[PDB]
């Protein structure tokens, strides 16, 4: 919740303002352990750095953008996105028909 | 993005040093500087920090007729505060060539902090208005951020002469310095002293040794302003955004305030919100409008009856504002203050750009008129005269402040689709 | 390989004290250099050994025209270095010239060591910067070494006695040893007391007794700056370990300073070196930026996170290096060398060369410049003249040192592919 569904705002106010120069290029045009690099920083400042599962954080990329609903080269704001791993204990619950909806709700947010 | 505090002047400091002894209630610091053992919240935002957990008050104490500074000193909180810099007249011109003449002191200071800060934000100036060197030193520091950091919002909570007007050069000092906070400020969330201190002698029997106990009640203004910066929430985490929607124009830029258990010696969000409506709260004295409304609750009360409340206003009319074009009213709950104890299990505080302002300073340019036709405290001093050799500064001071009330008044109907 | 330790002249010595007696008390070492507590780093890289476990600290304590010595010669860091070495003016061509008048009664003490050895590396010299016996004698007897070792590396582990620089010969002294330990010298490291003075009254409000209070801070440089040598490690292993890789021309060998826990009466690495990149944290006091850095990480950190926070400081553009080529940093870790009183227990430290900081130079010789034409304090005493009546010498000195400021400020121009 304080990430996809963004009620820790205190993270975003430093990720995005680091990571908005580098989004500003499009889809391939991207480096991605440069940009993990910047998750776990602005993670660092914020008062997210105080979760045990923060860790489990990654930048991925959705390709299709906001169009998804039934050009490439506008990306960036209109590519990025969050998601988790899991594990057997919990994939039962928080596995990608619930996630893929979580993405999407972050996006729109 | 983390916040310059600049708190200068007697008053602005002992505001200030409440406000930080209100900080280090709502946020688990100890008084010797360090971490409290008591200790989800962010604290850079507001606090210096060296890796020793000493997370100092970003101050900027000034002085020029000593008086303050070393009758603070003497508490326990002075290991947070140190700011490396407690640097060394009661009317204006005289008070502007006493400043000054402390210029690369002060760049040096500030640029210091700007470099070493991480992330910077924006200058917090608290200061006198109506008088000492406020009228002067504090005109002339609000004559240099505007080309020192051009690239950020110069706000002050700067304190307004309201005090049945010895400081009888108020009125020179009041128009001069509103001149500065028209045209140099980028923001003024204006409070106007006794029309707080009178609502200190309707909650209790402070008739006049109040002044002090304005400090307590505004550190709850300022610690109320700050909420949604120092703890979690899904918006609002910034000054720029606490008042970018509520200042329509670089010209509008006042901000009015009120706050909720104020009578401090459960309901919903209608109670508090409808009691807080009501322009007995608002602490300050044509048929005049805001701009905007942000008012910010914390407690245990869920979110789902603020909507509710809205339509209550919607349909009440209880207070009405039309600005040419809409700005809404916005409210929002908030996680409640840590470390410290709080009375009223629910709170909030509201701010609004309420145009009537216009009537104070209204009443500042009339009593600037009534000493202006007779001109008995002109003193005749040399740095009051000659500093200003031909009074245009003076002069064009009325106008200035004019346009704000011609701009509010045009603002507040269908008109005003043109600047000048 | 080894290293000799030399404190020399009357200022210096007050130093040179404290940093051989934390040199001690940093180890399993007692007052006398015989068997203590814990072996298991190497001790002989200082301590050579005694036919009976007498661990002699390869140091040797010189001065000129002395005064203060009764008291070093009688502590009991006495009994620890004791090769039988022990020796008993105050502007810097007497210093020097007198250091000539001594030469063979001191120098007897040089090929001692020497012998007693199997790889000597080099000899550090404690000296202080406006001194003449700190650094007229501390200018000239690393000459001597020059002249009598010239492979063998001369280590100029200063200190700077600024406080608004009193000595009247400050700036012509501290600019001859601009020839000497620039020219004449083979690396050089130095500490401000200006910025540790800030740094004093930072935790204690210590702004008078500085000297007798900073040496504290000092120790703990100089001896952390060694641990990392004699800890068993992939690299850093000797001297020229440290020296070789921040340095692109032997001149501009003078490394300014750094540490984080300054004021202090888990962390990670990512708070030193942010912390310590803090211009407030900048230990020494138009367009400059760094040459090199060193930023030595001691304690149980993790050794994982070096690498990934490099890359966070790589993100965060904090890092300004010089305008040319791949230079870059290396985060070096050691255990401290423990059980001494571990506050901080993670803890870092900023030797470092950066062309702003060419200032503690330019500084020194922009107030020799302000002397110069006055003629104020050449005063050519009956041996500050007899080493060069004229001081052509001095103006050669003052070219040797607008070629070492021109080559930092060359450093910061693209093209080292021209002379600097």
């Amino acid at each position: 919740k304080r990430y996809f569904l963004m009620d820790q705002g205190d993270f975003f106010v430093h990720f995005m303002d680091l990571a908005e120069e580098e989004l500003r290029k499009p889809v391939e045009d991207i480096t991605p352990p440069r940009l993990e690099a910047l998750l776990e920083l602005a993670l660092r400042m914020s008062t997210a750095n105080t979760d045990p599962f923060k860790d489990d954080l990654k930048i991925d990329l959705m390709p299709h953008d906001l169009i998804t609903q039934l050009e490439l080269a506008l990306s960036g704001l209109e590519a990025f996105s969050f998601d988790y791993i899991v594990k057997w204990p919990l994939s039962l619950i928080i596995n990608r028909k619930a996630l893929t909806r979580y993405q999407m709700l972050f996006r729109h947010m | 993005r983390e916040i310059i505090t600049l708190q200068l002047g007697q008053c602005g400091n002992q505001i200030g040093f409440e406000f930080w002894k209100q900080l280090c209630a709502e946020h688990g610091i100890s008084p010797e500087g360090i971490v409290e053992e008591f200790a989800t919240d962010r604290k850079d935002v507001f606090f210096y920090q060296a890796d020793d957990e000493h997370y100092i008050p970003r101050a900027v104490l000034l002085d020029l007729e000593p008086r303050v500074i070393h009758s603070i000193l003497n508490s326990p909180y002075a290991k947070l505060y140190n700011p490396e810099n407690i640097y060394l007249g009661n009317n204006w011109a005289s008070g502007f060539s006493q400043g000054e003449k402390i210029h690369e002191d002060i760049f040096d200071i500030i640029d210091r902090e700007a470099d070493g800060s991480d992330s910077l934000e924006g200058f917090v100036l608290c200061h006198s208005i109506a008088g000492g060197t406020g009228s002067g030193l504090g005109s002339y520091l609000l004559e240099r951020l505007n080309d020192r950091y051009p690239k950020k919002l110069v706000q002050t909570y700067s304190v307004f002469p309201n005090q049945d007007e010895d400081v009888v050069v108020q009125p020179y000092n009041s128009l001069l310095t509103l001149k500065r906070l028209t045209q140099n400020a980028d923001c003024v969330v204006v409070l106007d002293n006794t029309a707080l201190n009178r609502i200190a002698t309707d909650r209790l029997h402070i008739q006049n040794p109040s002044f002090s106990q304005i400090n307590q009640l505004v550190s709850t203004i300022m610690s109320a302003s700050t909420t949604t910066l120092r703890y979690p929430g899904y918006m609002n985490n910034d000054l720029i955004g606490l008042i970018a929607s509520l200042i329509p124009t670089p010209r509008l830029h006042f901000l009015m305030t009120g706050y909720t258990p104020l009578t401090t010696d459960k309901t919903t969000v209608l109670d508090v919100m409808r009691r807080l409506l009501q322009p007995k709260n608002v602490m300050v004295s044509t048929n005049h409008c805001y701009i905007a409304i942000l008012n910010i609750i914390q407690g245990e009360v869920d979110p789902t009856q603020v909507h509710k409340s809205l339509q209550r206003i919607r349909e009440r009319k209880l207070a009405n504002f039309i600005p040419w074009g809409p700005a809404s009213i916005q409210v929002a709950l908030s996680r409640k203050s840590p470390y410290l104890p709080s009375a009223h299990r629910v709170s909030g505080l509201m701010m609004a750009n309420h145009t009537s302002i216009s009537s104070l300073f209204e009443r500042t340019c009339r009593q600037y008129d009534k000493l202006r036709k007779r001109e008995a405290f002109l003193e005749q001093f040399r740095k009051e005269d000659m500093f200003k050799d031909n009074f245009d500064e003076m002069d064009t001071s009325r106008e200035i402040v004019q346009q704000l009330i011609d701009e509010y008044h045009a603002a507040t109907r269908p008109d005003y689709i043109s600047w000048g």
